[PDB]
């Protein structure tokens, strides 16, 4: 992981945060919900 | 905040701030679950009781999106003392759970080990809050935000009265007139990772604000990922 995060988005094997889910790939995080912790919220 | 800038809609969406008895905001907190508000333990006693308010972006006008909610759960830690300003940290379960929405949703919290290695190592970070604009002037009535350098332990504890622990971090300026002030304690500091915003910090002390050859003090918050976890489950 001591090189760009092993190419993780999150969590580094990669991972999320709770509200997430790793997307097919293994690098990605996908939302569950549409306030999903530490985004910026969009009108 | 002295210097910076105003939130932008959605912009500071995991802020929080702490009301007293005749309705003023006094401290700061970060939405971390529907349930529970992370803040400083120093704002427990600042106030004789409180409220939490969650979606406020201006103090003196009503706009669509702002609740009260009332506090069920005080849990401070066990080891702060005002004689050393250590272990600054306390959750609060609210009675009632948050409705995430535009301007209201939560910080993440991230995992310790990685933290200290991909977080702690960035350049720079996040503060917010309400609170003065100058070291003796009034709180701002807009959420304001400012970017803060992460600065060097070392270098940092040349330059305090007060002992530096490890479970405190330093950031802000030496000179240039940008830094937290008084109202913004018990605030966020959050940190960007990609596109993701991970609570890193809990604004807690300084000598002034903005003082040249003084920085901005926070509760590290990797030092409190297990305890910060335990408390949430009651
Ligand atoms: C008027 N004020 C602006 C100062 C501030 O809030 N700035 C401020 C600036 C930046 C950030 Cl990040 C947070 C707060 C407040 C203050 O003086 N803070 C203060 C100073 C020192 C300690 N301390 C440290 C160790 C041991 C004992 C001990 O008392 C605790 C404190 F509360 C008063
Ligand atoms: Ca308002
Ligand atoms: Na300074």
């Amino acid at each position: 992981c001591s090189l760009d995060n092993g190419d993780c988005d999150q969590f580094c094997v990669c991972s999320c945060a709770r509200g997430y889910t790793l997307a097919d790939n293994g690098k990605a995080c996908i939302p569950t919900g549409p306030y999903p912790c530490g985004k910026q919220t969009l009108e | 905040i002295v210097g910076g800038q105003e939130c932008k809609d959605g912009e500071c969406p995991w802020q929080a701030l702490l009301i007293n008895e005749e309705n003023e905001g006094f401290c700061g907190g970060t939405i971390l679950s529907e349930f529970y508000i992370l803040t400083a333990a120093h704002c427990l006693y600042q106030a004789k009781r409180f409220k939490v308010r969650v979606g406020d972006r201006n103090t003196e006008q009503e706009e669509g999106g702002e609740a009260v909610h009332e506090v069920e759960v005080v849990i401070k830690h066990n080891r702060f003392t005002k004689e050393t300003y250590d272990f600054d940290i306390a959750v609060l379960r609210l009675k009632t759970p948050i409705t995430f929405r535009m301007n209201v949703a939560p910080a993440c919290l991230p995992e310790r080990d990685w933290a200290e290695s991909t977080l702690m190592t960035q350049k720079t970070g996040i503060v917010s809050g309400f609170g003065r604009t100058h070291e003796k002037g009034r709180q701002s009535t807009r959420l304001k935000m400012l970017e803060v350098p992460y600065v060097d332990r070392n270098s940092c504890k040349l330059s305090s009265s007060f002992i530096i622990t490890q479970n405190m971090f330093c950031a802000g300026y030496d000179t240039k007139q940008e830094d937290a002030c008084q109202g913004d304690s018990g605030g966020p500091h959050v940190t960007r990772f990609k596109d993701t915003y991970f609570v890193t910090g809990i604004v807690s002390w300084g000598e002034g604000c903005a003082r040249k050859g003084k920085y901005g003090i926070y509760t590290k918050v990797t030092a409190f990922l297990k305890w910060i976890d335990r408390s949430m489950k009651t």
